[PDB]
């Protein structure tokens, strides 16, 4: 089975800039199979250059393709914000049919911090035995953020669901979802609850928190 | 599971280019051009060569990787009620190796007689010439050339057979020819593709080397321009006419042999997955471009022979075996270094034929393999005992009148017999077989499906382009004639069993296929319309 | 102008079968091989079997071999899958994509059924309203949708009136239960000065539920 492996896995790119990426072969392929697929998020998979050095319909002059034998490559010259997506090769050269394990393109951005927000436990959710409060980490850049769940003071590492959205199409930024879930005897055993986050931007931590009996 | 496949990828092209190059590329295309206006002719030459002619070569080709066996079986494999196609080919090429192999050991003949400081067929004055001898060609018939009586009345003595009934003496200066060609041909097909792969390096490339120094040695004499003149001067008035048209569609079709069963054998030792569009399109090329290269090398020379020699180029421009093993080694006579440009010749003209026969032969080896395995271990004996059945009859062209049986064979045997063939190879591999199921086997091989253009060629212009060649052979025809001489009736009714033996096979093995199964009649054409593929 | 349409597919339980289908609709479906593709949660793509454009000519992957079954209908013009023997590691967004010619690719493709195989029972979700504990010039609020399965659910602001400042997070698996959040921001004029409500629903449980957002 003829693997194809690509690199970068992930790569940032500001507008403008020229951005090439590799897909490599565990054995020959004929020029004439490889193939370059683009998939936006939450879309299905476009067909972008075929045989390698060939754009498909619609694709626009700043997408190029090489390569041969083992070795092959995407370059975008001039990269724009409709640019960003994931890009898969496929070699269609022998039987079984692989696809290259992808490269997801991003863009570049200013660093911009988060905007965080508390949510304590509804009542609906506090009539049945649960208590979940939750936290919003807002349009900040880049992509990495940490999150701390304190209780009165003390950390708690245990029973959280972290979600993160994918790259805004409009201003470019990431949010987070931290959800700290307990049972409620426990909600009512503390009175206090924490929520920070730790990014690039600050120094010290965005801090937000609540007070139970409030 | 395992069957023999090429070693290397060349032999198998070299192969295909040796069994399509030979002598019809040299003593028929230029001629042709000369005598249909020239550089004009090249028109219909080369639409007939487009819609008709590449078509067929590439349909056979394909076939031939695809179902990956010799002509009997893959017509059996394609449409069983049609398996009658596969013995129809394989018994034309037995007939045609009965005759096509004397022109080879003429060329040896020749070559045996070629070492001299004068050659033998220069002057008027040996022994087999009569008092109406000529220096060289004319128009006037009991008046002959040094070299045509050298031809007629020594190599052939043909002048003491006084027809078909009476064949004469037996030359066994002409069977030992006989035999030489045909141990080089056993030596070369009796281990099968791993030799037969190789040696084709040297036959199918050798006669380029030879038109090579031939066409520079022809340039640069006196009134090469005069033949070049001849050959490609441009008339469109020809245009107009069908004769032309008929002309080029018969020689694009005989010139390139498809549904021969040559090609389906070559093919059907291929790696599935090559692509065999590529090796159409360039074995085909490399064909035509042949001839129009050796039709340089033939008028160049037939113009010096019209400027120097003083002779009409109507009377020294010529098509068939008179062109090569008379009036071209007349020329050669006269200039110096004659006896290096006749060794040469001679040998060209040989391993111009050897390509085309291990071909024909290979064509009924595999098919005969691959439907009995009885005799496919025993392959080395078996074409011993092909080329001895060969070699035997094939004394009957090695007697004085052995031109007048070799003339019947050529007329008869795979002339309309070849064209009625391919006629239902057409028809079953599109109506019966169907061209979305073939279309469907080449992209599984090569990877994409033949284009809009060949499967309308396939379909709708094949068949009227074979019908549109036969019905001009059936219009044009006339009893067989040969010089002065014609054959009796009774002759030409052995030659029309002859043609129709092969023919006959396509409704034999259909009634009779039709009756050995059970079922309704409509019932049973769906079994026998039924692909091997399809049922697994 | 040519469109490709998956159906079928689901729930299933591991060792079930399922067959899936591809309505080819805006070109001669008979004349073009076609092939499904699958792409996991974990979002790789896997080619699966490619049938010819007669059926006469069929490929497979070793990973489904012999558990799937690919199939034609050139009259009706349906791509089919038919699969048995269902693993879990089978979960993914099933593709049928087009193409005749293996030197030019898969040119078109659907939109993709979404086929989950698990033992894990379907289980409607429960809405929680967000609002803050207790300017400007924004304010934000969240809808929290926690222990479902299997997915998807749809989740929008007011029958999706508000496309802006709104990130709705992809849900999150956690011990065969989905979790899954959305915040909402508007200016503190905006709110509550109107009733702003989170509709969620889950067709797979049938469950379909407004939650209005109102200040404790
Ligand atoms: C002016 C005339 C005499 C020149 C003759 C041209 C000769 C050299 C041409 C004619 C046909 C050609 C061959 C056609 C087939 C192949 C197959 C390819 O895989 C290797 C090259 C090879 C073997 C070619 C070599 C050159 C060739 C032999
Ligand atoms: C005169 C000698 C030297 C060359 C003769 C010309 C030959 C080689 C040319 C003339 C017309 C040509 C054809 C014109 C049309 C097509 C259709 C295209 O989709 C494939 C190539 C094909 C099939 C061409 C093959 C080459 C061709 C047959
Ligand atoms: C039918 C098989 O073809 C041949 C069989 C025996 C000897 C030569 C053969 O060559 C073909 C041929 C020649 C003359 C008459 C019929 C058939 C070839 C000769 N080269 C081009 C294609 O036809
Ligand atoms: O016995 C027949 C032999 O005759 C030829 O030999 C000729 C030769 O062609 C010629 O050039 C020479 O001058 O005379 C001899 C015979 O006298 C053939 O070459 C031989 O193959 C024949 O066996
Ligand atoms: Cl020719
Ligand atoms: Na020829
Ligand atoms: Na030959």
């Amino acid at each position: 089975e003829n693997v194809l492996t690509q690199s970068p896995a992930i790569m940032s790119t500001s507008p403008g800039e020229k951005v090439t990426m590799t897909c490599r072969a565990s054995s020959s392929v004929g020029s004439s199979y490889l193939h370059w697929y683009q998939q936006k998020s939450g879309a299905s998979p476009k067909l972008w250059i075929y045989s390698t050095s060939n754009l498909a319909s619609g694709v626009p002059a700043r997408f190029s393709g090489s390569g041969s034998g083992t070795s092959y490559s995407l370059t975008i010259s001039s990269v724009e914000a409709e640019d960003a997506a994931t890009y898969y090769c496929q070699q269609f050269s022998g039987y079984p049919l692989t696809f290259g394990s992808g490269t997801k393109l991003e863009m570049k951005r200013a660093d911009a911090a988060p905007t965080v927000s508390i949510f304590p436990p509804s009542s609906e959710q506090l009539t049945s035995g649960g208590a979940s409060v939750v936290c919003f980490l807002n349009n900040f850049y880049p992509k990495d953020i940490n999150v701390k769940w304190k209780i009165d003071g003390s950390e708690r590492q245990n029973g959280v669901l972290n979600s993160w959205t994918d790259q805004d199409s409009k201003d470019s930024t990431y949010s987070m979802s931290s959800t700290l879930t307990l049972t409620k005897d426990e909600y009512e055993r503390h009175n206090s609850y924490t929520c920070e986050a730790t990014h690039k931007t600050s120094t010290s931590p965005i801090v937000k928190s609540f007070n139970r009996n409030e | 599971d395992e069957r023999e496949t090429w070693s290397g990828k060349v032999d198998f092209l070299l192969s295909v280019i040796g069994f399509a190059v030979d002598l019809a590329n040299v003593w028929r295309f230029p001629y042709l051009c000369y005598k249909n206006g020239g550089g004009a002719f090249l028109v219909p030459y080369g639409i007939m060569l487009a819609v008709g002619g590449i078509p067929l070569f590439y349909m056979e080709l394909a076939l031939g990787q695809h179902n990956r066996k010799g002509a009997i079986t893959c017509w059996g494999r394609l449409v069983p009620l049609f398996k009658g196609i596969g013995y129809a080919v394989v018994l034309i090429a037995f007939y045609v190796d009965f005759y096509y192999n004397v022109i080879i050991a003429w060329s040896l003949r020749f070559f045996f007689a070629s070492f001299t400081n004068s050659l033998p067929w220069t002057s008027c004055n040996n022994i087999w010439n009569t008092p109406n001898c000529r220096p060289f060609e004319g128009h006037v018939e009991g008046f002959q050339s040094a070299a045509s009586e050298y031809f007629n009345r020594y190599i052939l003595e043909l002048n003491r057979s006084e027809g078909i009934h009476d064949l004469g003496a037996i030359k066994w200066d002409m069977a030992l020819c006989l035999l030489i060609v045909y141990l080089i041909c056993y030596f070369s097909l009796w281990k099968g593709i791993s030799t037969s792969g190789k040696v084709v390096w040297f036959t199918a490339l050798f006669p380029y080397a030879v038109l090579l120094i031939l066409l520079i040695r022809g340039l640069t004499l006196p009134g090469s321009f005069l033949g070049i003149q001849y050959y490609l001067t441009p008339n469109f008035s020809a245009i107009y006419k069908a004769e032309v048209w008929v002309d080029a569609a018969t020689q694009v079709f005989f010139s390139l042999g498809p549904g021969f069963g040559v090609l389906l054998a070559y093919a059907s030792y291929n790696k599935y997955h090559n692509n065999v569009y590529k090796d159409a399109l360039l074995t085909s090329f490399i064909n035509s471009a042949t001839s129009f290269i050796a039709g340089f090398v033939i008028f160049s020379v037939l113009g010096y022979m019209a400027h120097t020699l003083g002779v009409r180029i109507e009377d020294v421009a010529t098509e068939g075996p008179g062109l090569v093993f008379v009036v071209y080694p007349a020329a050669i006579a006269t200039m110096p270094a004659s006896t290096f440009w006749a060794l040469i010749f001679f040998m060209m003209l040989a391993t111009l034929g050897l390509d085309s026969s291990f071909g024909g032969s290979e064509a009924i080896i595999t098919a005969l393999s691959d439907e009995f395995p009885k005799i496919k271990r025993n392959r080395e004996l078996f074409v011993a005992g092909l080329f001895s059945l060969y070699f035997v009859v094939g004394l009957a062209s090695c007697t004085q009148g052995g031109f007048y049986f070799f003339h019947l064979l050529d007329r008869y045997a795979a002339g309309y017999s070849i064209l009625v063939a391919v006629f239902f190879e057409a028809i079953a591999v599109s109506w019966i077989y169907g061209t979305n199921r073939f279309s469907e086997d080449i992209r599984d091989m090569i990877g994409f499906p033949p284009g809009r253009y060949w499967q309308v060629c396939w379909r709708f212009v094949a068949p009227i382009f074979l019908l549109f060649i036969t019905v001009y052979g059936l219009i044009g025809y006339e009893p067989l004639t040969y010089a002065d001489y014609v054959y009796p009736s009774w002759a030409n009714a052995l030659g029309w069993c002859i043609a129709g033996s092969s023919v006959v096979m396509i409704p034999a093995v259909a009634i009779f296929k039709l009756l050995s199964t059970p079922g309704s009649l409509r019932q049973r054409f769906t079994i026998l319309t039924t692909p091997w593929r399809d049922q697994q | 102008e040519v469109q490709l349409v998956e159906s079928g597919g689901g729930l299933v339980k591991p060792g079930g079968s399922l067959k899936l289908s591809c309505a080819a609709s805006g070109f001669t479906f008979s004349s073009y091989a076609m092939s499904w593709v699958r792409q996991s949660p974990e979002k790789r793509l896997e080619w699966v079997a490619e049938i010819s454009s007669g059926g006469r000519y069929i490929y497979y992957s070793d990973t489904v071999t012999g558990r799937f079954t690919i199939s034609r209908d050139n009259a009706r013009n349906i791509l089919h899958l038919e699969m048995s023997s269902l693993r879990s590691e089978d979960t993914a967004m099933y593709y049928c994509a087009r193409g005749e010619v293996r030197q030019r690719g898969f040119d078109y493709w659907g939109q993709g059924t979404t086929l989950t195989v698990s033992s894990a029972k379907t289980t409607a979700p429960s809405v929680y309203p967000l609002a803050p504990v207790c300017t400007g010039s924004s304010v934000t609020l969240g809808c929290l949708v926690k222990g479902y399965f299997p997915e998807p659910v749809t989740l929008t602001w007011n029958s999706g009136s508000l496309s802006s400042g709104v990130h709705t997070f992809p849900a999150v698996l956690q011990s065969d239960l989905y979790t899954l959040s959305s915040s909402v921001t508007v200016t503190s004029s905006t709110w509550p000065s109107q009733s702003i409500t989170c509709n969620v629903a889950h067709p797979a449980s049938s469950t379909k539920v407004d939650k209005k957002i109102e200040p404790r």
